[PDB]
RNA sequence: UGGAGAGUUUGAUCCUGGCUCAGGGUGAACGCUGGCGGCGUGCCUAAGACAUGCAAGUCGUGCGGGCCGCGGGGUUUUACUCCGUGGUCAGCGGCGGACGGGUGAGUAACGCGUGGGUGACCUACCCGGAAGAGGGGGACAACCCGGGGAAACUCGGGCUAAUCCCCCAUGUGGACCCGCCCCUUGGGGUGUGUCCAAAGGGCUUUGCCCGCUUCCGGAUGGGCCCGCGUCCCAUCAGCUAGUUGGUGGGGUAAUGGCCCACCAAGGCGACGACGGGUAGCCGGUCUGAGAGGAUGGCCGGCCACAGGGGCACUGAGACACGGGCCCCACUCCUACGGGAGGCAGCAGUUAGGAAUCUUCCGCAAUGGGCGCAAGCCUGACGGAGCGACGCCGCUUGGAGGAAGAAGCCCUUCGGGGUGUAAACUCCUGAACCCGGGACGAAACCCCCGACGAGGGGACUGACGGUACCGGGGUAAUAGCGCCGGCCAACUCCGUGCCAGCAGCCGCGGUAAUACGGAGGGCGCGAGCGUUACCCGGAUUCACUGGGCGUAAAGGG
């Protein structure tokens, strides 16, 4: 009674670029794997499906849609893949991206091409891009039997046998050898196959040239062996509507698919901090990372997690170390295709839910009540790409918004929100046009919070271009008080990028020594309206060359209003000049596209400065205003249908084109 | 727990000499034998003049460090001994003097209070019988205070047993250095105890 | 889903419907007589009167009347009945009420 | 057996007077630390909603059957399948589900508290006393057959038992109207008339045991009534028609406008009616020298409510928390024709919130319901779990050991400090190991007796292989606040009215014991601080214990 062999492990993911047949394909493996039948919605997260002596656990979310993260996240708890294919779309330009950020992480994969019945689904056509796209070495696994609207049955070259399907309900399907043609197509494509195996054994090589055939079983080992390095994808089929090449590409999953042992450790950290990988041992500290949660109505908070070492139990007691909270683990829960099935706990690398804890979000690190208070890695770094600016209508709403966030940024930390340091308008950082747009939905509905979304403000400065010199006098002389401050000031724009410098040009003191600092306090404060929109006045040397006084009348205050009118007149005379924010970017694009990405940018009020290549793909570096660059995202995933990517930073201010001076008088 | 860390310190500050090592104490450097002053980096320098509640603060520290018992225990015994029937002053003395960990160390079965409490602790002592380990275990008039049998031949309780012969043991207590007894004859009294401590001090400190 | 206590409900609805007729009975029982007793029929009005009294102390028995229950309904029976006999009439038959 | 004051209005003074602090307390939260154990304690907010499981049953010694495993088979063979006993399933009928457990929403009131009144009443079961248990009839489930239904169940025929129902009898005796007698609100008698009792099971079977019926008495628990006491607002001053009283009915266990009819105009209020706010009340709890002030969590008593609201049925008792009916709101199934519900029970989920626990073990004990018993039920209870939430005890070592290492800090550069502290040297040995190992449990039952006294015998531990005991046994967790004055505890460097501190007075504008760090010091120590709130200090609402010529205060 072990029924734990842990060797029997397949947790594995099913990533695609949108359309694609992700989710169809899983109900479908979800219906094979459970059909049973024996004389006796993905709900939630991760699910438990059994395919011949091996417990499976999917996570079918990818849809790579812009913002991905999500994927790159089950991704690093699970072990295997699944890159399903759209065969149809063979002028494929977007089979890509999924895998390249799959390898990105190190994880084994095998591929699938799902519509082999839909027009234009063409089997080599993929492979012929597989390796022209991405470029790994996938192996032809299968050669299917009628392409397309002919979808009849299917061959399976390692084991040179052929299947049949009568239908598509999927019930009437069979092993029925080769008809007539075809047949010799195998042969070499079987010889290939075993030619590749060939450079994993040397058993499955020698016996190729010597005439003899490896083993059915010696032959798989070299495939598998061979796949899990991240050296060749193992490609199969089938209508994964008209259920055909499922109960074939579940085998290719256990025969091919890493097992939560082939795998390499997890890295964590001691509470002194030191390195250390984390043994899939079921007997050693206990290690689980968690990933989802999610609120169930029949027991509530759900926390979905994938242990590493250890073993969690129920009815004990858990620790995070991420919140340093004791959480009490009451029950575990292990999502089946169709119920809850109710076990008593989880063994290092196996997954599913746990029913208790309330500190534990994302990503949290929990070890026994007393093991090594450690915090493993999961350090992912996807930033935003796309913002809006947010402003909640009357003070009303701008609190239904500020619990909007308070909960809405713990269901889905995969965003920012950030009060414009310079206008209190509120940016939503999100990874793509869709995202940020749905929050708008949820946001604006599941908050009934009913605001306005429309762009940013820019930081604008003012200045001036000629320098000035003006007299700064206050004197108040009536009886008492007096009030009597006056000076005269040098003012003289600076490079674009100078910043504030005053000159204490004072010869014997015709301005007392006492009084000087509060005649810059006023100076320096003064530029803070400009004189065009009202906008820090900046880059410019000022010089206190003169001005005199009153032996009674005078006050460290009257002179800081005098010096506060100096310069409140020198930058209304020296023609002033409404600077704006300049941009450093750099789209990382395949120069195929680059083209019109360049062109694109200069009708932006940009100018090019160059582009040293980079990988397959290469770099963009430039200049441009933050008005005209609002929503790029939406623009450079345009002009590259994907393959596009950038940067962005901060530079310098500069004038705007007089056309745009009197624009901004608003 | 029973403070822990330098005491011949204490033996300072109070200025007032403690014998909370016992032995050593004795010998020329109780500490205060050659550095008669408060520690710190100021200590000695011209004291200003205390204030009427430093006073009576600092004779309590003082009684209260003597016996080494924190001040929750210390304010505990004293609040008892308040609303016991009687001079209240004396009465305190009383029970602070029942203290196991105190008659050992008064019958001489240990050198100084802090070590008379690690006996007791150990279960190195007993009590007309059955053992007992609590250091505030409060003796009663007429108790025997004896160590127990795999303790007795222990090089500790020997030396100290020894340098027994001759001395005395205050009026309320009789000792018989052979069997290592000892009866707690009667509750002790108020000279009995030659403190360097002044209760009226300290009980008009716990009246703020 | 169920507690087999509405054994206890099935009963009190039957009791209900028990004691709930022999208490109508005495009631339009009751006033037959007074009725007679007073529109003068002497000795037949007793007569009714003797019956009401029985099945008054015979539902005392149970649970539908009780202590006094039945004992004061009785003193106001042969109350009203000898007061309105006196309306010329001399208690003919023996009946309950006493000489 | 009990009473401490201080800082701050001035140039200085004295007085008045406000503000502020030191003390205690907490179902607590928050911060930084956090080792063990014992006994306590742990949704204070949404009386918001709630998935799941369990929290009330039990008698075959009340009765007839269905189904199953045994006897002997009824008859001559299976037949009309009977019988006696031990499992069972529901149906009958009997008690118990009105106790126990939860909660504080409502309520300012005979709700509660306290002391009384019932010539105005009730009380299943339990004690003691008296007399009975005589005849007969009779239905309804169960069961069979038939019909409606998705379901929940339901309708129609026809059997049949009983401690179920019903009639007649005898009525110790009790109930009624009338009359007389004592008495004195309807209390005891007494005569005529009238009305009413009942049930049967088990055995060892003319004798017990358990029941039944009536009546008198006890005991326990209650209903109703009354005097006194029971918060803030007069910028709430007048309130009242079943209203206040009466006669006669009805109603009740019983008084009474508690209800109705009909008469009479009365009932209440500055001694604060009526209205508004708030609140469950008490024993007690905290504080206080006391008087007094706050307060009512855990435990005990009373009340009230069980989604919001209304209502009766049964019954000794309820207007019933896991009973019922109806309205409304919400949850669920639906064959959408209609059904199923109520965690303020234990545990848990969600929401709310600064915040409050395990969907745990045991009926071993105590206690409760049913039974003649064996025994069954018992989230009541007895324990375990998590939480420094509180309190109490205990440890992180003890004795030696330098005119005194190092490092670090101060320095008049001689040196001073940290400091016997460390080191080092011995010695005891928390933790942790083998081994042993409870008290709580002695009855119910059984046998002698006489199923009485008394005597003897057996089965019974969740916690727990835990506490504790003997043997072995390694030097083995410290923090937190503060250091200008109140207030114990001071030096150096940064800093330059900045940054910051801050309970009050005030500190900070180039030497800051008041900011930030360091050394050092004080307090307390598995804690130490902060924030709420209450008493104290506050004789600062003064009864104890104050005042008004000018300080606030004499009314023209
Ligand atoms: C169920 C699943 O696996 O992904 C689903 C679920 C999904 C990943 C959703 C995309 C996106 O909202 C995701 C975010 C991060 C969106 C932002 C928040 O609300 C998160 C709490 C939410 C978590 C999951 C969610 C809601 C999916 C989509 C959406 C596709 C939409 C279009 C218009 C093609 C998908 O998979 O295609
Ligand atoms: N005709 C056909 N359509 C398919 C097949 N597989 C997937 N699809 C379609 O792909 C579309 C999107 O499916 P889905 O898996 O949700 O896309 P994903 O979530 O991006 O993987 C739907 O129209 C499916 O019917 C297939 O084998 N045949
Ligand atoms: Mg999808
Ligand atoms: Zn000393």
């Amino acid at each position: 009674k072990v029924e734990y062999d842990l060797k029997r492990l397949r947790n594995i993911g099913i990533a695609a670029h949108i359309d694609a047949g992700k989710t169809t394909t899983t109900e479908r493996i979800l219906y094979y794997t459970g059909r049973i039948h024996k004389i006796g919605t993905i709900t939630a997260a991760v699910t438990t499906c059994f395919w011949k002596d091996h417990r499976i656990n999917i996570i079918d979310t990818p849809g790579h849609v812009d913002f991905t993260i999500e994927v790159e996240r089950s991704m690093r708890v699970l072990d295997g893949a699944i890159v399903v294919f759209d065969s149809s779309q063979g002028v494929e330009p977007q089979s890509e991206t999924v895998w390249r950020q799959a390898e990105k992480y190190k994880v084994p994969r095998i591929a699938f091409a799902n519509k082999m019945d839909k027009t234009g689904a063409d089997l080599w056509l993929v492979i012929r891009t597989m390796q022209e796209r991405l470029g790994a070495r996938p192996v032809v696994m299968q050669l299917p039997i009628g392409r397309e609207d002919t979808f009849s049955g299917i061959i399976d070259v390692l084991r040179m046998k052929a299947y049949t399907y009568g239908n598509d309900l999927g019930t009437d399907i069979r092993e029925i050898p080769i008809p007539e043609e075809y047949l010799d197509q195998a042969r070499e494509y079987h010889e290939k196959l075993v030619e590749v195996a060939a450079d994993f054994d040397e058993n499955i090589m020698l016996k190729y040239l010597e005439g003899e055939e490896p083993t059915e079983e010696e032959l798989v080992a070299a495939i598998r062996k061979g796949t899990i390095d991240l050296k060749i994808t193992p490609v199969f089929l089938g209508s994964a509507l008209k259920n055909k090449g499922v109960q074939l590409l579940l085998d290719a999953v256990v025969d091919y698919l890493p097992s939560p042992l082939d795998i390499p450790p997890i890295k964590g950290t001691t509470p002194e901090g030191e390195v250390v990988e984390i043994h899939p041992d079921p007997n050693g500290p206990l290690a689980a990372l968690a990933f989802k949660i999610m609120a169930d109505p029949y027991v509530g908070r759900l926390t979905f997690i994938r242990v590493y070492s250890g073993t969690l139990t129920s009815g004990s007691y858990v620790y995070n170390t991420t919140k340093g909270r004791k959480e009490r683990v009451a029950r575990l829960l292990r999502m089946h295709a169709n119920h809850r099935e109710e076990v008593e706990e989880l063994k290092a690398g196996d997954l599913g839910a746990v029913v208790g804890l309330k500190e534990t979000i994302t990503g949290d690190t929990l070890v026994g009540e007393d093991a090594p208070r450690v915090i493993l890695e999961s350090i992912e770094v996807p930033e935003p790409v796309i913002d809006v600016a947010i402003e909640p209508k009357t003070k009303a709403d701008q609190e239904k918004l500020s619990q909007a966030l308070a909960r809405l940024a713990e269901e889905d930390p995969t965003f920012r929100v950030s009060t414009h340091p310079e206008t209190g308008q509120t940016i939503i950082s999100g990874m793509g046009e869709l995202h940020l747009e749905i929050i708008v939905d949820r946001l604006k509905r599941e908050f009934k919070v009913d605001a306005n979304v429309g762009k940013p403000q820019v930081a604008y400065r003012e200045t001036i271009t000629k320098p000035v010199d003006v007299e700064g006098k206050f004197i108040r002389q009536t009886g008492g008080r007096g009030q009597y401050g006056h000076v005269k000031i040098k003012v003289e724009p600076l490079p674009r990028g100078s910043g504030f410098e005053f000159v204490n040009a004072i010869v014997g003191g015709v301005i007392p020594k006492e009084y000087i600092p509060a005649v810059q306090k006023g100076i320096e404060e003064a530029m803070q309206s400009g004189p065009l929109i009202g906008f820090p006045v900046v880059d410019i040397k000022v010089t206190l060359y003169d001005g005199s006084y009153h032996e009674v009348d005078s006050s460290e205050m009257a002179f800081k209003i005098a010096g506060s009118m100096a310069i409140k007149e020198a930058v209304q005379k020296g023609d002033p000049v409404i600077l704006e924010p300049i941009m450093r970017v750099e789209v990382t694009t395949p120069e195929e596209y680059m083209g019109d990405v360049i062109g694109d940018l200069n009708a932006r009020r940009g100018q090019i400065l160059g582009m040293e290549p980079r990988g397959n793909a290469q770099v963009i570096r430039a200049f441009v205003p933050l008005a005209e660059m609002f929503g790029y995202a939406t623009d450079l995933r345009s002009k590259t249908q994907g393959r596009g990517s950038f940067v962005m930073f901060f530079d310098h201010y500069q004038e705007v084109p007089k056309q745009v001076q009197e624009k901004l008088i608003k | 727990g029973r403070y822990i860390g330098p005491v011949c310190r204490l033996c300072r500050r109070e200025g007032v000499k403690l014998y909370l090592k016992g032995e050593r104490c004795y010998s020329p450097k109780c500490a205060m034998e050659r550095r008669p002053y408060p520690p710190g980096q100021h200590g000695q320098k011209r004291a200003r003049r205390p204030s009427d509640y430093a006073v009576r603060l600092r004779e309590k520290q003082k009684l209260r460090r003597i016996y080494g018992i924190s001040e929750r225990q210390f304010r505990n015994l004293f609040e008892e001994a308040s609303k016991k029937k009687g001079v209240t002053g004396s009465v305190f003395l009383g029970l602070l003097e029942s203290r196991l960990d105190n008659v050992v160390y008064r019958l001489g079965f240990a050198v100084s209070r802090r070590q008379a409490r690690q006996l007791v602790r150990h279960g190195h002592i007993t009590v007309n019988g059955r053992r007992v380990d609590l250091p505030s275990y409060r003796v009663r008039p007429g108790d025997e205070i004896a160590v127990a049998e795999k303790s007795r031949n222990l090089e500790l309780i020997r030396q100290n047993l020894e340098a027994m012969k001759g001395r005395k043991v205050g009026p309320w207590l009789s000792l018989d250095v052979e069997g290592m007894k000892g009866k707690f004859l009667r509750l002790p009294d108020r000279e009995d105890l030659a403190l360097p401590v002044n209760e009226q001090l300290v009980i008009e400190f716990y009246s703020r | 889903r169920n507690l087999s206590a509405l054994k206890r409900h099935r009963q009190s609805l039957k009791r209900r419907l028990r004691n709930k007729a022999k208490k109508s009975a005495i009631k339009t029982l009751s006033k037959k007589a007074i009725q007679l007793a007073q529109e003068g029929k002497a000795e037949e009005a007793l007569k009714i009167m003797r019956k009401a009294e029985s099945l008054i102390d015979k539902a005392a028995k149970g649970s539908t009347l009780h202590k006094n229950a039945a004992a004061r309904r009785k003193s106001r029976l042969m109350r009203k009945v000898r007061q309105l006999l006196e309306a010329a009439g001399a208690p003919l038959i023996g009946g309950g009420l006493s000489a």
